[PDB]
């Protein structure tokens, strides 16, 4: 008896319903219990459309609408848990359980609004395991998940060191725990399961008055223990927000979870009976947006556009020249000469051709933005993972920067802070913004107009080096002074955002890693193919290496980038 | 599959305290073979684990190892045996050792105890504990002989650093294969890992489980400053309490009081260090404890002057009853600690008081067989489990916070409500105990146990017992009584016990409400119907009536008698009487509580289908005397029904009559001392009372449900 | 507030089939 409970579910109902339609279970042995109310948006219309479209294949559907009123009296907003809301949720779930005992039905599987049950075999794999209250462990973007590991005195989170070796899947099989909320799967044939009770608290109740601390007590009193097990990948859910945000915030968060699905799977298709309200892409308030891509590489680009309209961002695509395929006859036609006395800083090899092509593409982009005279443009690459609230945060930060006004030229949004040391100076009166440093991985950066003009004034047509090494020279931060002496002027002022907003999708020595650069032939000759480096990759991740007294706490952080609840 | 007979556990324990007995039982449950060392000689080392000492044990071990220095087929095990409980089976231990493959396995703890400088010279392990701790090792006999032969030092020098220095040598380590249980697969330490241990219950045994690496240890070793947590763990592992098997070693070591000789002596000691309610009842109850009164001595130290009259009253019966008596007055200005110290000292010097059973006066002992059971349980210290009424307060503490103040444990709520039964182990008991005599003579020989600190006597007492290595049991098998709440006590009245219906309801009911009330409520007769639709049932007892009328007379101002009124809002009485409203005495809310609790059910069971709230406005005491005013004219009452209670005997103190019911020509001849009268008083009972001729009579009235 | 348990709870018998 699949028992939904929806409210303000308009942003996410299509995807979750599409992934709940395909559960591998003979659809003549199922039911529904959709029961929604108190919703601003048009959840009623979409849910009615779907349910009327599907009321035939299933066994016996139900419904309970209460469209009026449209808000609770003693509430702050859409995301505040006033005690009336707790009471209503408890009563409604209790009524669902009572309705699933008079139909003589085994099991009752409590999906909720946003819990995207991806894997089709969830129900079969939970059923074939024979435990009284079991609840698969859905992933997330952060530590949050749907099972605790210990309650202290009044039922609040106490982390026990047997958490991380579960949430990271270092152990498998079902593990007795004292808490599962959201998506679980009761049983209703076993004898002891006639004392589970949602609303009327057990007479010995002493703790607070939540809606998931009134269940755990009931299941502890009747001698049934709540399992959770994670033998495979099951679903995804978004982290709860604070009690003071708006509905658009929730829509954006679920969009982020949908985006997270695409890193290692095909996207989560919407259902067929209801349709998605296509949104209008916007130009971010910018002049241009660019994206380097390779014609031969076809998989990456499709995912990247999917991500881009997923955040209603248009894209001006450009083609990257194949450095590998290019030969000396046209290589020297542009006067392309490698910078004298340059090698690989980590290996010693002189240079490669994939870097040559990337440098040429960036050079052409710079020339085009100079020729057309754009004030500010954005650059991307072919392997990304967008962080939460990307568009809104970038917009607010750049609005602040422009309103204040300063010599911002090569503002960064994603890099690797290799110079792990005491924190860096913060630019005054600007939030989330710190001064630049030595860093590779020019994944994404906003090139300005004056910065572009200065960089083209450099004339790096006699000096080829990787851009992640070229950029730090121009604003006087390269450790090696010979490269600085080989250049003349250092008038660039690079900046960066301390809550980094773009990370590489695949790290070195990991799955799905095919580097277009690095593993190619030398700029000269055609018989030195440097293989992809497994042992001395040396670019694993600057996240476990940064877990030291890096601080940077003197910065001023946004009212956004604060979320989460009892879990982290 | 090494043979389970080639294993020989070697411990060391000079004396035989209780912890050693606990270890012996735990090891015997699995049929190990323990061979002790140094049983009888003197501890020639130093402090146990304060800073230093204990180099002597390695000397005993070396002296013993010459016997097995040639054997090759035997695996030996050395565990310090004062604070260790074995949690598992021999075959599993041998299998885990063999799977480890090495020749000498040490126990790994997270701190370099004696010295700090050599922290870095140890190997590097990413996850588990790193350093070494010489608390317990298992290995082949030959390697242990080779490893212990090199001891030549003073008998006082420290032990663990010698093992540390030896193990730190690389060549020696590779030659003899010394390894540390980095991941805690066999040895588990309760210092620095006190957040990774969960009790994994089972069908008929218990077992611990280290979550962070998911292993099941074998030797829990509560080293360092964590003997309290080991004491708590000692109730369960490995057979102490099994979810189906009642208790474990919880019904043995019973004397059963044989011989025929009169049972062993006692030195009772009742302390009254507070103004406590219901004192005379407790004093009278002291005369009923099931023990021949030719042995039980007594010692009754008051400390409050207000309680002088009751003890002065009840002294002679106690003087007759018990084989000896002694008091200490309030004028000695003795501090409570000094008094408890004096009692303990007086039993220490006498070579005859085989026990000592203190008992504070804030402890009502419902069961009359407590002393027999406590004497029978045969342990060094033990208490009964007195619990406050309908709450969680009681006389013990689950666990000690680092401040040495109460910190709740994980099974205190499941002990208070008797969901588990046995004789537990606990780090603080109070308000009743049975201290054995020998423990008072040759195991705690100092004098100042209670006093000698700024701390209150109870906590200092329990600390001074914990430190010496003596367990503080607590037995909660049967029902042993209830505590009394003396937090607030207004003593500025004639009989302060009357205002005690909001703090100690049960004893209030046992003392004041008539003794036959429950029988009448249940419906086995007694309730009488002299005339149609009138009821005659027992409510109050002699004590309550006497004390209430005495208080009322002590008030004195018998106002009333005027047809016009100042007490009534309207100010016009339909029929004045010489009365005092309860609102004047302060006895209003208490009487309302009495009506709400002890009267409502009676009517709801006598007039079926009626639901009452026992709300009242008018309630008073009236005095009938042949001089001032005679009885009342026929009338009616502005209530659904009225409650009429007599307050003194008929004939012995007044000659008169009861009430007469006009419409039935009904007469009520003799009111009894404590009963009550119930009748509708709105329409159908035009009632009028006969007058009185001799003496005086008082009656109770209350117009319930206006 | 230490030493949390893992209480022993078995699997209760099945309820008799409907008719
Ligand atoms: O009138 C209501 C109120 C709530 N809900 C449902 O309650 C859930 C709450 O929505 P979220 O997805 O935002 O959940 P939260 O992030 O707020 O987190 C919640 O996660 C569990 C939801 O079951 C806990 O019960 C607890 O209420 C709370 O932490 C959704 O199923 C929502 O549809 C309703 O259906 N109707
Ligand atoms: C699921 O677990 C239940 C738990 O009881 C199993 O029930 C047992 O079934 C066997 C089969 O004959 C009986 O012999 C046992 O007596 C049952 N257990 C009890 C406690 O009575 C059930 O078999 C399990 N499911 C499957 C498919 O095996
Ligand atoms: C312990 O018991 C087992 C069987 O229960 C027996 O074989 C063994 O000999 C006993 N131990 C000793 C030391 O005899
Ligand atoms: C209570 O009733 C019993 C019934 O026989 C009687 O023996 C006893 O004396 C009564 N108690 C009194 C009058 O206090
Ligand atoms: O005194 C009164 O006001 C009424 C007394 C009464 O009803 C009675 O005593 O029967
Ligand atoms: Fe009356
Ligand atoms: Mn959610």
């Amino acid at each position: 008896l699949i028992a939904l409970l929806a409210r303000n579910a308009a942003h996410a109902l299509p995807t979750t319903l599409g992934a709940l339609e395909r559960l591998r279970h003979p659809r003549e042995r199922t039911a529904l219990w959709v029961a929604t109310d108190h919703n601003m948006d048009n959840t009623s219309t979409v849910l009615r459309e779907w349910l009327v479209a599907v009321k035939s294949l299933y066994h016996s559907v139900e419904w309970r609408p209460a469209e009026e009123p449209r808000s609770y009296p003693d509430e702050e907003g859409p995301k505040h848990w006033s005690d009336s809301r707790y009471e209503h949720v408890m009563k409604l779930r209790q009524a669902a359980l009572k309705s699933a005992r008079d139909m003589w039905a085994d099991y009752i599987l409590f999906v909720d609004a946003d819990n995207l049950i991806l894997n089709p075999d969830t129900l079969s794999l939970l059923i074939a395991e024979n435990k009284t209250v079991v609840a698969p462990m859905l992933d997330s973007r952060a530590a949050y998940s749907n099972f605790w590991c210990g309650m202290t005195s009044q039922g609040y989170y106490k982390r026990t060191p047997a958490y991380i070796p579960i949430r990271k899947r270092d152990r498998r099989g079902c593990f007795a725990v004292p808490m599962v909320h959201s998506t679980f799967l009761i049983d209703l044939r076993k004898a002891a399961s006639r004392n589970l009770a949602f609303y009327p608290p057990h007479p010995d109740y002493t703790w607070s008055f939540d809606d998931i601390i009134v269940f755990a007590f009931s299941c502890k009193q009747a001698e049934v223990q709540m399992y959770v097990c994670n033998k495979e990948e099951y679903g995804f859910l978004p982290v709860p927000l604070r009690a003071h945000s708006t509905l658009q915030d929730e829509a954006e968060s679920f969009m982020h979870v949908q985006l997270e699905v695409m890193v290692k799977h095909p996207p989560a298709e919407p259902s067929r009976f209801i349709s998605a309200p296509t949104k209008t892409p916007d130009k971010m308030g910018f002049d241009e947006v660019f994206m380097i891509n390779l014609r031969r590489r076809q998989d990456r680009r499709e995912r990247m556009l999917r991500a881009l309209q997923a955040q209603e961002i248009e894209c001006r695509l450009v083609e990257a020249v194949d450095g590998k395929a290019m030969n000396t006859s046209q290589v020297e036609a542009l006067g392309i000469q490698m910078l004298p006395g340059y090698r690989d800083p980590y290996h010693g090899r002189p240079l490669t051709k994939g870097e040559l092509g990337c440098f040429l593409s960036h050079y052409n982009i710079w020339k085009e933005v100079v020729d057309r005279g754009l004030q500010k443009s954005l650059v991307f690459e072919d392997d990304l993972r967008f962080e939460i609230f990307f568009k809104r945060r970038l917009m607010n930060l750049m609005r602040d920067v422009e309103r204040e006004g300063l010599d911002w030229d090569l503002i960064y949004v994603g890099r690797k802070r290799m110079q792990v040391e005491h924190p860096e100076k913060a630019v005054p009166r600007v939030r989330n913004l710190v001064e630049a440093d030595y860093s590779y991985w020019t994944l994404a950066y906003v090139i300005s107009l004056q910065g572009a003009r200065k960089l083209l004034a450099a004339e790096p047509l006699s000096k080829m080096l990787p851009v992640d090494e070229f950029l730090p020279v121009m604003f006087d931060k390269h450790p090696v002074s010979e490269y600085k002496a080989h250049f003349s002027l250092r008038n660039l002022h690079a900046f960066s955002v301390e809550p980094l907003l773009i990370y590489p999708t695949h790290y070195t020595g990991d799955d799905g890693y095919v580097s277009d650069t690095e593993t190619s032939v030398v700029w000269n000759n055609e018989h030195v193919k440097t293989d992809w480096d497994r042992a001395k990759s040396q670019k694993m991740r600057e996240q476990q290496a940064l877990s030291r007294e890096a601080k940077n706490s003197d910065v001023l952080q946004s009212p956004l980038d604060s979320a989460a609840r009892d879990e982290l | 599959p090494v043979n389970p007979e080639k294993l020989l556990v070697i411990t060391v324990a000079t004396a035989e305290t209780e912890g050693y007995l606990r270890f012996l039982r735990s090891a015997e449950f699995f049929n190990y073979t323990v061979r002790t060392l140094g049983l009888g000689e003197e501890w020639r080392g130093g402090d146990v684990a304060r800073t230093v000492g204990g180099g002597q044990k390695v000397r005993w071990l070396k002296k013993e190892m010459e016997k097995y220095a040639d054997r090759e087929d035997m695996i030996i095990m050395f565990v310090d045996s004062y604070d260790v409980i074995l949690a598992g089976s021999p075959t599993e231990l041998l299998k885990k050792f063999v799977q480890s493959g090495s020749r000498l396995l040490f126990s790994a703890e997270s701190f370099c105890w004696p010295e700090w400088g050599l922290a870095e010279q140890y190997p590097e392990v990413g996850t588990g504990k790193r350093f070494l701790n010489s608390g317990g090792f298992i290995g082949f006999a030959t390697t242990i002989h080779q490893i212990v032969r090199q001891w030549k030092y003073k008998d006082d020098d420290d032990d663990q650093l010698f093992y540390t220095r030896l193990y730190l040598d690389p060549g020696l380590r590779e030659k003899l294969s010394l390894n540390l249980d980095h991941k805690s697969r066999i040895f588990q330490n309760l210092n620095g890992a006190l957040d990774e241990v969960v009790l994994k219950f089972d069908r008929n045994r218990v077992r611990i489980r280290n979550v962070a690496y998911d292993t099941l240890p074998i030797v829990v070793h509560g080293n360092g400053p964590t003997k309290l947590q080991l004491n708590y763990l000692g109730n369960y592992v490995p057979n102490g309490w099994t979810p189906e098997g009642g208790c474990g070693f919880c019904n043995q070591d019973r004397r059963t009081l044989p011989g025929g000789q009169p049972p062993p002596r006692v030195f009772l000691a009742v302390f009254v260090e507070q103004p406590t309610p219901f004192l005379p009842r407790f004093l009278q109850r002291l005369l009923l404890l099931d023990y021949p009164p030719d042995r039980v001595t007594l010692f009754l130290h008051n400390n409050e002057v207000f309680h002088e009259p009751h003890i002065a009253d009840s002294w002679p019966q106690l003087q007759d009853h018990f084989s000896a008596v002694k008091l200490v007055g309030p004028e000695e200005a003795l501090s409570p600690g000094e008094a408890r110290d004096m009692a303990m000292d007086l039993c220490r010097q006498d070579p005859e008081c085989e026990f000592y059973f203190s008992l504070d006066a804030d402890a009502v002992l419902t069961n009359l067989q407590t002393l027999r059971i406590l004497i029978e349980e045969n342990r060094k210290v033990i208490a009964p489990m007195l619990s406050r009424h309908g709450k969680l307060w009681s006389n013990f503490w689950g666990a000690l916070s680092p401040d040495e103040y109460y910190a709740r444990s994980e099974d205190y709520v499941e002990l208070v409500q008797r969901k588990r039964v046995g004789v537990w182990n606990v780090p603080y008991i109070s308000q009743a105990y049975v201290i054995r005599g020998d423990t008072l003579r040759m195991e705690l020989p100092q004098r100042d146990v209670f006093s000698g600190s700024d701390t209150d006597p109870d906590m200092a007492f329990c600390k001074s017992f914990r430190d010496k290595g003596i367990f503080l049991h607590l037995s909660n098998q049967h029902e042993f009584g209830r505590l009394l709440a003396t937090s607030r006590y207004d003593t500025e009245h004639l009989h302060p016990d009357l205002w005690q219906i909001f703090d100690n309801p049960v004893d209030w009911k046992e003392q004041y409400i008539h003794e036959n009330y429950s029988r009448a409520l249940e419906g086995e007769g007694i309730v009488e119907q002299p005339c149609p639709d009138v009821y005659w049932f027992p409510l109050l007892s002699e004590q309550m009536c006497d004390e209430l009328v005495a208080e009322m007379e002590h008030y004195g101002q018998w106002s009333g008698g005027r047809h016009e009124d100042s007490r009534l809002a309207g100010g016009y009485e339909n029929v004045p009487t010489v009365d005092i409203h309860m609102k004047q005495v302060g006895y209003e809310d208490q009487w309302l509580q009495l009506l709400r609790t002890y009267v409502g059910p009676m009517t709801e069971s006598l007039f079926p289908g009626y639901h009452t709230k026992a709300r009242a406005v008018m309630n008073f005491v009236v005095r009938y005397r042949p001089d001032e005013q005679p009885s009342l004219r026929p009338h009616h009452d502005s209530s659904t029904f009225t409650l009429n209670v007599a307050l003194n005997h008929k004939g012995l103190d007044y000659e008169g009559g009861g009430c007469r019911f006009l419409r039935y020509d009904c007469v009520i001849s003799s009111p009894r001392k404590g009963w009550a009268l119930l009748h509708p008083g709105r329409l159908t009972h035009y009632h009028e009372g006969l007058p009185t001729t001799w003496g005086t009579r008082y009656i109770m009235v209350s117009f319930v449900d206006p | 507030a230490y030493f949390p348990e893992e209480r022993w709870s078995p699997e209760s018998p099945l309820q008799a089939p409907r008719v």
